[PDB]
RNA sequence: UUUCCUUGAAGCUUUCGUGCUGACCCUGUCCCUUUUUUUUCC
């Protein structure tokens, strides 16, 4: 019901509201933000322009990702916009 | 329930009825669901577009298209082809963005329609060509372009519903186009926008407002012009206590005006709507003051 | 047999 | 998972995975210069008729499946 | 002020809540030192149950206050504190308690604390057992580069939590397995993570879902440190394994070594004697010049 | 393939028999032209259910084999 | 070179019982459902 976009990651910078301000989306996690998020635009447009890459409110700050998914090397598969199962829009 | 009043129902259903429509087969989802399209009920028809709009973002547009495509140019009756129309449409919506590629086929679908004795069937078919270029934002002009020409003539000819439903879409293209051919075809819009402020119809003053937005929301544009013609009837005969009371034209009004803000200044904008600060009542007031 | 033919012609 | 080539299940067969590992073997030997120009010191040649060699065997190889 | 504040903690209702522990934070963040220590030691025991809040903004603003003091004033305590509470914290509640004991064992050498810690997970009741354990896992992630000493204290006693008592030991334990393995990596501590790798690997199997996706966690991480061709040394015999459930799983461990650090493999599948109708021995590598 | 058109008279022909006067199916039929040389078995499964898959077999063979051969004579 | 005790696991089927896990959850959120036999007059 809720899971990833993969679309293809491009250069638009990812765009995260209140709540979620802190998070390293994947691992869910405030710590030792290093790099920084990319969507696609298909993902994110429009109503989307600095829309919550999660809750679907505006976006007052850009998700770092951590270290941990770092090394782990994650934060280059696709796009993480996260569609729910409803239409993302 | 996938055409549902509140947000979470909708999104609900589409959820299942991708969960379905994948679940099952694609053929499964035909040969199921011709028969709802000539069904006399015009909701049945509505809504059964909208699950084909589901459908096809689970299985992907050009599995679908030779149907559509076939369904188009039925020639038997209308009903379908208003149908037909209808799902390019909300295809549009939801697909959006991610439209892009087909664009070009899909339009040559929905082309034959505007064109069509019936009324309905131009008016739809037209609407859909905008909603895809809302999707289409600043790309794919020239798989638009064939439409054009017919529909600024189009234009002229017009009383009516249709009529502004027309201008939907040019003004939903305008941003698509390049400022010298922008440039003339705008030019002659800014025209009828002017007349049309006036009407009674809300349909229209939604969208002749969203128009300027474009029109007059562009680069290519000058402006004095606009300080001159439009602004005085602007804010006329849209700044009444109609309007705001209403939820979509209060902020489809808040944006346009700020983009004529954008364009010929603050004080100009801010000078004529200050004194509205102290008129009465509440929505009115909230609207100036956001 | 016949469907599960043109489903392994998608397949490869 | 699954559209990342050389993704496995339990059902994987000894063959493919074998040949899996050779072509990753080759896409690594056009990848790193030197291994390649070992090779081409070894047995004669030139580096581009090595890599050219390299991909015919890319589909091929240990020959046919089972 | 401050103090006229402090009492206020109790108010129940929201809004109060998160502006009061915003408040305090920033003060006790910033001056800190206008507020002789005693009042501040009330403040500690009166946060304490803040972290019954249903909302997370509360606990976390809270826990980072928790810090700031624990700045103020020193360790031990804070944490000889901390260890009394969250006894009845439901289901996960308390941890934030734990996040003190992290970020606290941060915010002084923690290379002071753990001995307090460690001899606490000897007590016998169970459940802050685990808790002590996952102080560790928070720990290590905030702290990074700096495992690279501590690593030796913990191990042995990962070691006895790894090995069971219950699954919730393996499972969180092996959660700190991960958070070490990646941030110590590359220094060259990692022959004793070579050694806990024994005692986790049989965990391999579960159904549980919180065990296992734990488990992946860890030797995920334990591929990044220890490198792929130990692990995958762990791996080839699983592979063909004639029964289902272990080729299901060495399986998804395989790919997951796979997809990353597919470059390296090459080295490191082992030599595959060639039958009848194909080639399995890639003749390459033993040209010798 | 200018008797794909003659051909639509065909096609029209055949399954109009097999309940009257049904149109888009007879255009999701056709509608497999336009990628020409490209069209196959799929046919079969979309206008398999379409309609009852007896028939199907029937018909989307019959047109297979008029299709490879008026391929040919041309 | 003969003529003798007690015990013990599971697996399957049951809506009994109790601990617990996800920085899950407890606040975001309303926006293109707006659909009709074309029919708004210097």
């Amino acid at each position: 019901d809720l899971i990833f976009c993969r679309k293809q990651a491009g250069v638009a910078i990812g765009r995260l509201c209140e709540k979620c301000d802190g998070k390293c989306v994947i691992c869910d996690s405030y710590v030792r933000p290093c790099t920084l998020v990319r969507i696609c635009d298909e993902c994110n447009y429009g109503s989307y322009q600095g829309r919550c890459v999660i809750c679907g409110g505006p976006g007052v700050s850009d998700a770092y990702y951590c270290k941990e998914c770092t090394i782990q090397e994650k934060d280059r598969d696709g796009c993480p916009k996260i569609v729910n199962l409803g239409s993302s829009k | 329930l996938l055409i549902d009043e509140d947000y979470y129902a909708r999104v609900e259903g589409r959820e299942i009825i991708s969960n379905l429509a994948k679940a099952a087969g694609l053929a499964t989802m035909i040969s199921t669901m011709r028969p709802d399209i000539d069904n006399m009920d015009e909701y049945v028809r509505n809504t059964t577009a909208r699950a084909f709009a589901v459908v096809a973002s689970a299985l992907g547009i050009p599995s679908l298209l030779p149907f559509l495509k076939a369904v188009c140019k039925s020639k038997k009756s209308w009903q379908a082809r208003h149908t037909g129309i209808k799902i390019v449409q909300q295809i549009a919506i939801l697909m959006g963005c991610a439209i892009l590629p087909h664009l070009r086929s899909l339009v040559e679908i929905i082309e034959h329609g505007l064109v069509d004795e019936q009324q309905k069937v131009r008016t739809i078919s037209a609407l859909a060509i905008a909603a895809l270029a809302e999707a289409a934002t600043p790309y794919g002009i020239e798989s638009f372009d064939s439409v054009l020409k017919p529909l600024w003539k189009g234009i002229r000819q017009h009383r009516g519903k249709g009529l502004a439903a027309f201008l939907k879409a040019i003004g939903y293209l305008i941003p698509l186009m390049d400022a010298e051919y922008a440039n003339y075809y705008t030019r002659e819009v800014m025209l009828i926008l002017i007349r049309e402020f006036q009407s009674p119809d809300e349909e229209m003053k939604k969208i002749v407002l969203k128009v300027v937005k474009q029109c007059c929301g562009t680069d290519g544009v000058e402006a004095n012009y606009i300080k001159t013609e439009i602004l005085p009837p602007f804010f006329k005969h849209f700044w009444q206590h109609r309007m705001a009371l209403d939820r979509r034209n209060y902020r489809q009004l808040v944006d346009t005006t700020v983009e004529l803000a954008n364009k010929v200044g603050a004080a100009e904008i801010i000078s004529r709507i200050v004194d509205d600060l102290k008129d009465e009542a509440e929505q009115y007031r909230k609207m100036v003051m956001e | 047999i016949e469907d599960a033919v043109s489903l392994w012609a998608k397949l490869k | 998972q699954s559209k990342y080539i050389g993704t496995g299940h339990a059902d994987t067969t000894k063959w493919e995975w074998l040949v899996n590992q050779h072509r990753d073997s080759y896409c690594s030997y056009m990848g790193h210069f030197d291994l390649l120009n070992y090779f081409a010191i070894a047995e004669n040649e030139s580096k581009a008729r090595v890599r050219f060699n390299l991909m015919e065997k890319m589909l091929q190889p240990c020959g046919p499946p089972a | 002020l401050l103090p006229r504040l402090t009492p206020i903690l109790k108010n129940r209702h929201e809004k109060v809540q998160e502006n009061c522990i915003d408040l305090v934070g920033r003060i006790a963040d910033r001056g800190a030192e206008y507020v002789s220590a005693r009042e501040w030691m009330r403040i500690c025991f009166e946060l304490l149950e803040l972290l019954k809040a249903h909302k997370k903004a509360i606990r976390r603003a809270t826990v980072n206050t928790f810090g700031y003091i624990a700045k103020a004033i020193g360790p031990h305590d804070v944490l000889a504190t901390l260890l009394n509470n969250l006894k009845v914290q439901e289901r996960q509640n308390r941890v934030c308690t734990t996040v003190a004991i992290a970020i606290v064992a941060e915010t002084c050498s923690p290379f002071t604390v753990l001995p307090a810690l460690m001899n606490e997970y000897r007590v016998p009741e169970l459940n802050v057992q685990n808790g002590v354990l996952k102080s560790l896992s928070f720990l290590f992630e905030y702290i990074g580069e700096m495992g690279k000493d501590y690593i030796y204290a913990v191990t042995p006693l990962l070691e006895d939590a790894l090995m069971d008592r219950d699954l919730v030991h393996r499972q969180t334990a092996s959660a700190v397995v991960q958070h070490m393995s990646l941030g110590v990596y590359g220094f060259g501590c990692e022959d004793s993570l070579n050694h806990l790798l024994n005692y986790v690997w049989p965990n391999v199997f579960e159904t549980s879902p919180h065990v296992i996706q734990a488990v992946m966690g860890a030797l995920e991480g334990l591929r990044v440190a220890i490198g792929p061709c130990r692990m995958l040394q762990y791996c080839l015999q699983g592979l063909f394994h004639p029964a289902r459930k272990v080729r299901d799983v060495y399986w998804k461990i395989y790919n997951s070594i796979y997809i990353g650090s597919q470059d390296a493999l090459i080295a490191h599948y082992p030599r595959i004697y060639n039958d009848d109708k194909n080639t399995y021995i890639r003749y390459e590598l033993d040209y010798i010049l | 393939a200018e008797k794909a058109k003659a051909g639509e008279l065909k096609v029209v022909n055949g399954a109009a028999a097999s309940a009257d006067q049904t149109p888009g199916a007879t255009p999701k039929k056709l509608s497999s032209w336009d990628q020409a040389e490209t069209p196959g078995h799929t046919p079969s499964l979309r206008w398999d259910e379409t309609p009852g898959r007896a028939k199907g077999s029937e018909t989307p063979g019959a047109t297979p084999g008029s299709k490879i051969w008026d391929p040919t004579p041309s």
